[PDB]
């Protein structure tokens, strides 16, 4: 469990 | 999700999963890189 705010727009 | 996700989320205080943070506006700001998988829903 890290932060709800993943930043990772590019699958 | 890529490469390497970027812990970007707001807190009180520097959290356990991003050790590096910075307090601005009165909220904090993750600017860790992690991800263990797709994200924390």
């Amino acid at each position: 469990t890290a932060c709800s705010e993943c930043v990772c727009p590019l699958r | 999700e890529e490469y390497k996700c970027y812990c970007t989320d707001t807190y009180s205080d520097c959290p356990g999963f991003c050790k590096t943070c910075k307090a601005e506006f009165g909220k904090y700001i993750c600017l860790d890189l992690i991800s263990p998988n797709d994200c924390v829903k």
